[PDB]
RNA sequence: UACGUCCCUCUCCAAACGAGAGAACAUGCAUGGGCUGGCAUGAGCGGCAUGUCGGUGGGGCUCCGUCCCGAGGCGCUGAACCUUGAGGCCUGAAAUCAUGCUCAGGGACAC
RNA sequence: GUGAGAUUGUGAAGGGAUCUCGCAGGUAUCGUGAGGGAAGUAUGGGGUAGUACGAGAGGAACUCCCAUGCCGUGCCUCUAGUUUCUGGGGUUUGUCGAACGGCAAGUGCCCCGAAGCCAUCGCACGGUGGUUCUCGGCUGAACGCCUCUAAGCCAGAAGCCAAUCCCAAGACCAGAUGCCCAC
RNA sequence: AAAGAUUAUCCGUGCAAAGCGGAGCGGUGGGUAGUACUUGGUACGCUCAUCACC
RNA sequence: GUCGCUGAUCCUUCGAUGUCGGCUCUUCCUAACCUAGCGCGACGCUAAGGGUUGGAUUGUUCACC
RNA sequence: GCAAAGAUCUAACGGAGAUAUACUCAACAUGCAACGUUGGAUACUGGAGCGGGGAAGGAUUUCGUGCCAACGGCACUCGUA
């Protein structure tokens, strides 16, 4: 229900009714399966191999995984990060004359939806690296550091040149 | 003037018109008639269809070149995990045809059959079958119970229950739905309180494909086609290319009347939607009715193929994935893409042809890549051709000194 | 049914893979060859040596070990 | 009034545009790892540096030997690169998936 | 009665009369099926059997099996076609001092090439009953003989009707059901 | 489409004859131990806990 | 013998109804060629449901191989 | 319908041509689209040239500063207006 309709306050407690009762509860009655399997002949029907969270390398059975993550205040208006954009799955079977500007539109794109922005600046190295094997050999992946300020908030997206684009992952620095 | 050669005309008129379906998914349009000297008996299930693979098999069947020789078949492999059962309807005849007479419904319902009912669960108030919930138990429900399994009892002549897949059981990652897919299903054989003490048995509870199917019986298939869009009449009809030199374009139809009637009749071909269309397809042969891998993970090993394997195939089902529940192997074709949901019926033609009745034995089962070219049936197979590589060699000289 | 092995590369052919050819100057102890894949038969057309192919076979046997 | 529905936003079994199937803090999305497949052995070095063994070249310069020019060849090397995108698989059989981002969703009707 | 308006041609404020419509449904599933459409059709072989019939020569047929032609509805496991994944490689002329990286020749050109699409060039499937015509009969008179007919009954065609199959409530379904509001 | 002080108790029965019948035990959350089901998610025995109908 | 089911006219159109044949596509008729049943090797009755081809020469329709 | 002559991208500066909001609301989901100049990038013409000069024909179209009503079949802060 609508937010300014409910007070911040009565929102906050809709929300707290849902995440505390019927949901934590329900997990803690279903905890009830080590009863269940400590009685359960041991070996013997121990096929029961995923149920109990006892398990290597998989998910907390009973909660979702985004209900588990670390909740923290909003991020500041200054801030930077890094990373790899895939641009050949998304210039895929495009008409080669038109896929240099594409890349450039996707890239504004990307950047805007991940840091919330409508005024997104592509810096000069950027900009050279894309178009650096005319326009139709644009390269099939991209790293970026991304620099989020207020004057009104605006992003300027800049090249990291890099020797190869294996093993690296989405960084804040 | 008559036509100075003839044929054929193009296409059966008795699928008109060729618009889109009203629904995605298959429904029965009739069941097989009651024969009331048998046991009470569930007549359909729905599936899951998870691309297709192919077979070999020897033949039994006296008179045939073919006979005690080894042939090649593909078949359809298509996911069945368990339905469960939520509700009791009846009906009764009148001059103007079958009336529903009332509705018994369980005492409690699952999540995925209560998302049926809206567009955005997760941002409602969730309080779909409260009120029937915490009445029905109350002295007065029970009457009211008790009142209409007797209208039933009295005045019903056909019984169905209405049953419900379980997408939370099927846990697939392409299939995006979470709500689940409702149907009757109608219950053959007994008599009337036969049908309704059956139904009221399995209230509540789950049903396996197996219980309704056996391996080497037919089954018919509603289920709707691949859609194309708008297509013209040469892919649409099958009617014949124009010379190259004809004017104004090539994949036409010339002449689409005489001068009279003076009117375009409704048997010319026109451009127009392809695909999409529900189809009942009649005799298709079960060979395999397979468990769960989790229960037993040599699915796809047979008698004479002694390599254990299941029956997911190397790289997974394209655009599919893993299967994970029971499922059900038909042989040749059905209509529909991968991750369409079909439906199985008891059949309704006689099945007393040789072709009908024989036996299948599975000799081996395909389990090669789909990706390209496959030539393992194994990764242990790939790696015994291929030695250690590079990146082994390197995962256990960094793995040691630890 | 059995396994057969192509013949450029020795590819394991399983059942309903594959295609057969047969040659006018057949022999008279392989009248009809086995080959896994167009890639395999163009190349015993164009006439190559499978021993130079890196891999086949016939290769990884007289090299790798 | 309330239950709710639609638009914006995301996905593709649908699709000229409408319409459809779905999701609505969700392994949802992003990047990486592993698989599955494609091609056919990368750039650089050196023939003494590769895996107790095995180590070129028709010819030609220079001051005996030694040091150089040279197409191609061999070793590191089934290397290197590509692999979901109009939209392949694995985080739930076994033996193997990891991180990052969301921080009161907004608007219109219902009235 | 209860709310909202307007009363529409010469200034600015006040209060009277009439007029108009608002005063109950909304939203989400499962079904019925009147009416309309409508489809399957040919050829060969086996054995029946060298049997019945025949002086001999010669030489059948139904139940039931096995295939194939055309037509129809789909599908993509395999085989084949297609590539702007310009995927990987190779190769010509020009060009950034060279190598590396490439780039221009509206996709330079050659080989192999996934996914998708697709072929009587591949693979799957194609149902049951009622009546009644030509005709064959039964009981039976007129016309006590007779007669398949005058009454009345029985068998019977790739015909017609229904069902299975496709669309389906302007066919206005007090068919069933989830939730909220109104009474 | 249902049948009744003019449609103003409930089942049973044939628009009968008779026969019943009218704190409790429901929806929700807390402990507590076993079971069933495809095995993470629902039911079920006790036990308080707020709302309930009658 | 008997009894039935190309021409000739000039009514409409000269302030214009595009003139042969083939190709493509649909539909209807029976005066039945095949397929289906009967009665008498041929002849007759019912039956329009399904089908009725590829080529050489000729602009040809026809005709002929 | 405004589809032959392959094609533009980016930052800063300029301009009324914006970052233009009622409650509530950190920012996206409520001011879009488009322009001249300079720098940088990427391409095209390819010496029978969208190079540099003349005849016929035209007659101020030439130069600078302003301006943007009409005209430059979209646009303009620009123009053979
Ligand atoms: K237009
Ligand atoms: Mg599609
Ligand atoms: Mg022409
Ligand atoms: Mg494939
Ligand atoms: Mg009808
Ligand atoms: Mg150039
Ligand atoms: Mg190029
Ligand atoms: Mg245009
Ligand atoms: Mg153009
Ligand atoms: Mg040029
Ligand atoms: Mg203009």
């Amino acid at each position: 229900m609508k937010g300014k309709v409910l007070g911040k306050e009565k929102k906050a407690a809709i929300i707290d009714a849902r995440k505390k009762a019927a949901e934590s509860r329900k997990n803690r009655d279903d905890k009830r399966w080590k009863r269940v399997l400590a009685n359960m002949d041991e070996e013997k029907r121990k096929k029961f191999h995923g149920v109990g969270n006892t398990a290597k390398n998989s998910r907390v059975r009973g909660a979702t995984r985004a209900s588990l993550l670390k909740r923290t205040g909003r991020k500041p208006d200054a801030v930077s990060m890094e990373a790899t954009i895939h641009l050949s799955k998304l210039l895929k079977k495009k008409t080669f004359s038109k896929r240099a500007p594409l890349a450039i539109k996707r890239i504004k794109a990307f950047v805007g939806r991940l840091m919330k922005t409508k005024d997104n600046r592509i810096d000069a190295s950027l900009n050279t690296y894309i178009w650096h094997k005319g326009v139709k050999g644009v390269p099939g992946r991209v790293r970026v550091l991304i620099q989020r300020k207020s004057e009104h908030f605006y992003t300027v997206i800049s090249n990291v040149p890099v020797a190869s684009f294996k093993g690296l992952t989405t960084k804040t620095v | 003037s008559h036509c100075k050669f003839e044929h054929p005309r193009h296409g059966h008129l008795g699928f008109l018109p060729r618009k889109r379906s009203r629904q995605i998914r298959g429904r029965a349009r009739a069941f097989p008639k009651d024969d009331a000297t048998q046991k009470p008996h569930l007549t359909s299930f729905m599936v899951f269809k998870a691309g297709m693979t192919h077979i070999v098999r020897d033949v039994d069947r006296p008179g045939s070149k073919v006979n005690k020789k080894e042939v090649v078949e593909p078949v359809t492999i298509l996911e069945a995990p368990p339905m469960v059962i939520v509700g009791i309807v009846g009906y009764r005849q009148t001059p103007v045809g079958l009336k529903t007479i009332g509705t018994v419904w369980a005492h409690h319902t699952s999540v995925e059959f209560r998302r049926r009912y809206y567009k955005n669960w997760k941002q409602s108030a969730q309080l779909a079958f409260s009120r029937q919930k915490q009445f029905a138990n109350t002295k007065e429900g029970k009457v009211a119970e008790a009142r209409t399994l007797n209208a039933f009892a009295k005045k019903a002549s056909v019984i169905r229950v209405i049953a419900h897949t379980q997408l939370r059981k099927l846990r697939n990652h392409r299939v995006g739905v979470k709500k689940a897919h409702v149907q009757e299903i109608q219950v053959n054989g007994g008599s009337v309180a036969a049908k309704i003490a059956l139904a009221k048995s399995l209230l509540e509870k789950e049903v396996r494909v197996d219980s309704v199917f056996q391996q080497s019986e037919a089954c018919d298939v509603c289920s709707v086609t691949k859609g194309h869009g708008t297509e013209g009449v040469v892919k649409r009809w099958g009617v014949a290319c124009l010379p190259r030199k004809t004017h104004r374009g090539l994949r036409k139809v010339a002449c689409i009347g005489a001068w009279h009637p003076a009117r375009v009749m409704y048997t010319v071909a026109r451009a127009g939607q392809h695909g999409y269309h529900h189809r009942t397809q009649l005799n298709k042969k079960i060979y395999q009715i397979g468990r769960s891998v989790a229960v037993e993970p040599n699915q796809a090993t047979t008698t004479y193929d002694l390599t254990a394997k299941t029956i997911t195939p190397m790289g997974g089902f394209v655009g599919y994935g893993t299967v994970r529940n029971d499922y059900v192997m038909l042989k040749g074709s059905v209509s529909g893409p991968r991750r369409r949901v079909m439906t199985l019926r008891r059949p309704m033609a006689p099945q007393t042809s040789r072709q009908l009745k024989e036996k299948i034995v599975l000799k081996f089962i395909d389990t090669s890549s789909k990706i390209g070219h496959g030539r393992f049936q194994t990764k242990k197979e790939k790696n015994q051709w291929f030695g250690p590589l590079k990146k082994d060699r390197i995962r256990r000289e960094e793995r040691l000194r630890k | 049914m059995r396994t057969i092995e192509c013949e450029f590369s020795h590819f394991a052919v399983h059942p309903g893979h594959g295609r057969r050819y047969v040659p006018f100057a057949f022999l008279s102890t392989k009248p009809v060859l086995t080959f896994s894949r167009p890639k395999c038969f163009a190349l015993y057309m164009r006439k190559k040596n499978p021993r130079f192919i890196p891999w086949t076979r016939t290769y990884r046997r007289i090299h790798r070990k």
